[PDB]
């Protein structure tokens, strides 16, 4: 029922909270002082014990995590209603950020090599049976190579969908769920119990693969309905509009592919990548 | 596409126009909520509705939508709702309209218990005058076509609201609601161009709704009929792309008026009715020259 900052591997003296770092939908995310931190304020019903023991659940399991590619999980102290998830600071910026910059190139080279990088880390969190469930370039960090992954976990205990029988879709979320996903969406959805999976995380990748060449999300043009609609039956964009190679466009075929076990592991895909000219 | 006694009243509004000069927050004070809200303003004694849109957004991309939504200042008639203004304040563009006593067609069904189709008659002239009036007046379609976007009024008036101005604010709004009512037309959902053919699908199946008094998909069986008288998202939007359309129940309506909504309800934009194909059609010359007080039924119904 209660989790203490002295149960964790860093020991920690105080913690010093300076000002947010930005608008995000899962809490708030303050800058911090520990060394230089992320503090995460999430607030929680007083007396929802699945909530929180399930909170709980998640949090000793990132206890295990230390990967060059996955943002160090540092500590999580849990006087409820008041929750806290402090993680290392993240320098440079967001791959959503340097994808939209026009000042920065972003040849097929590079693309790849930024691409191994997520897929490096997503295979650790996988190794250890962690799925990410909101893998996106908002959640990646670019700081002139270093790339790291964030916020993997956080989407079962997030809140983001909670008007009457109407479901609330962020710009940008529909376009990063595989079919299986899609297929199911609903008013009474709840982030507890949609089907997520390693398959599911490879998709979203996939997405990422897409944003990465063409610099804006698939479906960029369409309403949210026809997303639906277009991603549930099975549609779905190649990069030739813009003269990129085969070897390139096969990639989303994979990840894309409309049947689950037809999309590569992250191990398969970290060679498919490296197979590109 | 003239009368006279309309002709009286859109110059009076022209008239409450010069009243407004220009809006900020403090010059309204709210009333009640209906998001948009009922709100008095100050400086002109007018008492208007104000739309709220919360975005969180850039300095250049604000000036050219409200210069883009200037364009509402110039369209008039008297099938549209009435455009006053448009400014930012804090976090939340908001658009200042008329004013509409009676509420959302969405709104009076639910009080009701169905709308009788002499009254849906002339629903339909005034959805098809105004889009009508907006593709050859300013080449603009609606693009969201609906109950709770069509406004009536206990003086008697029925016009539609909520349609694109702005190319940009599409892009600009960061999220959008996906529930169980669906109005988008099935060349809409394949990605496939369209006109505002699209528009005329959303009509056919709002009108049908409004005649049975529950969204037509899917189809009720036998048993919910005769008393009249659990779905995910996907599944509704691939009911309305592969399955036949919804159609008025053959007993109680006019033939006139089931073969409207049939060819609004056509799949293929092409086959589907077009805008005035629809006004030299049997059921709305049959009912533009009829006499019904649609003031009186709207006060009566809803209590006002
Ligand atoms: C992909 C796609 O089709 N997007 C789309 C399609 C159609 C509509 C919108 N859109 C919208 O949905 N609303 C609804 C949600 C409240 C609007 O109010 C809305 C709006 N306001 C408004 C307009 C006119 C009058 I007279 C009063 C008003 F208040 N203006 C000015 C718009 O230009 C758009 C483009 C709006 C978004
Ligand atoms: N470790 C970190 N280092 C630096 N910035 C961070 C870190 N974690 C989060 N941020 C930033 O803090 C803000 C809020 O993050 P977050 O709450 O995850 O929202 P978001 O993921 O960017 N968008 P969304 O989750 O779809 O609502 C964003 O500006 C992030 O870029
Ligand atoms: N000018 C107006 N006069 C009276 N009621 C209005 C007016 N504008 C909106 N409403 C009502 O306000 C409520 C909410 O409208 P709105 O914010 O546009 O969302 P919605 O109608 O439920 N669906 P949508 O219009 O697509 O966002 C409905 O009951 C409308 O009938
Ligand atoms: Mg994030
Ligand atoms: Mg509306």
């Amino acid at each position: 029922t209660s989790i203490f900052l002295q149960e964790w591997d860093i020991p920690f003296e105080q913690l010093e909270i300076g000002e947010l770092i930005g608008k995000g939908r899962f809490g708030q995310v303050y800058h911090g002082r520990w060394g230089e931190v992320a503090i995460r304020l999430i607030d929680i019903e007083r007396d929802n014990e699945d909530q929180l023991k399930a909170f709980k659940r998640e949090v000793m399991a990132y206890r295990q995590t230390r990967h060059e590619n996955v943002v160090l999980f540092m500590g999580a102290c849990m006087s409820p209603p008041h929750l806290a998830i402090i993680t290392s600071l993240c320098k440079g910026r967001t791959l959503y950020s340097v994808v939209r910059d026009a000042k920065i190139v972003l040849d097929v080279n590079k693309t790849r090599q930024i691409a191994q990088e997520i897929v490096k880390g997503m295979g650790y969190l996988h190794a250890k049976g962690i799925l990410h469930k909101d893998l996106k370039s908002k959640n990646v960090f670019y700081d002139n190579g270093k790339v790291v992954i964030t916020d993997f976990g956080l989407f079962s205990i997030s809140g983001v969908l909670q008007r009457e029988d109407k479901l609330r879709i962020q710009n940008g979320w529909l376009c990063h769920l595989a079919p299986e996903i899609i297929r199911q969406l609903s008013p009474d959805t709840e982030e507890d119990k949609l089907p997520f999976s390693k398959h599911s995380d490879v998709f979203a990748l996939g997405t990422i693969w897409y944003e990465l060449h063409a610099r804006e999300w698939p479906f960029k043009t369409q309403p949210a309905e026809a997303i639906i609609w277009q991603m549930g039956t099975g549609m779905k964009p190649n990069l030739s509009q813009i003269g990129m190679g085969k070897e390139i466009s096969d990639i989303l075929l994979f990840c894309w592919a409309f049947e689950q076990e037809e999309r590569p592991t992250f191990t398969k895909l970290m060679d498919m990548l490296e197979k590109l000219p | 596409e003239l009368d006279e006694q309309q002709r009286k009243r859109l110059e009076a509004f022209l008239t409450q126009k010069q009243k407004v000069g220009e809006l900020k927050d403090d010059d309204f004070e709210k009333i009640s909520e209906l998001v948009v809200f009922k709100v008095s303003h100050k400086p002109s004694g007018l008492v208007m509705a104000r739309k709220l849109i919360h975005l969180e957004i850039k300095p250049a991309i604000r000036n050219q939508i409200i210069r883009e939504l200037q364009v509402l200042h110039e369209c008039n008639s008297p099938y549209i709702v009435g455009f006053y203004g448009a400014f930012y304040s804090d976090g939340e563009i908001s658009i200042c309209m008329e004013h509409m006593d009676g509420g959302s067609l969405d709104q009076v069904l639910k009080k009701a218990g169905r709308i009788p189709e002499q009254i849906l008659g002339k629903v339909s002239i005034a959805v098809i005058k105004g889009l009508t009036y907006l593709r050859e007046k300013h080449k603009i379609m609606h693009r969201d076509v609906k109950p709770s976007n069509i406004l009536v009024n206990s003086r008697g008036e029925i016009k539609l609201c909520d349609f694109g101005v702005s190319g940009q604010l599409i892009d600009s709004m960061a999220n959008s609601f996906v529930g169980t009512r669906s109005y988008m037309s099935p060349e809409r959902l394949q990605g496939t161009h369209y006109s505002v053919q699209s528009d005329i699908w959303s009509m056919g199946l709002s009108l049908v709704e409004m005649a049975v008094g529950r969204y037509p998909i899917p189809p009720p069986d036998a048993k919910e009929l005769e008393l009249m008288f659990p779905m995910a998202i996907f599944e509704l939007l691939d009911y309305i792309v592969n399955e036949p359309p919804p159609k008025l129940p053959s007993a109680v309506f006019s033939l006139e008026f089931q073969d409207f909504v049939n060819k609004c309800l056509i799949k293929n934009p092409a086959e589907r009715a077009d805008l005035k194909q629809l006004m030299v059609h049997a059921f709305i010359k049959r009912s533009d020259a009829e006499e019904v007080d649609f003031a009186g039924w709207l006060c009566s119904t809803i209590g006002l």
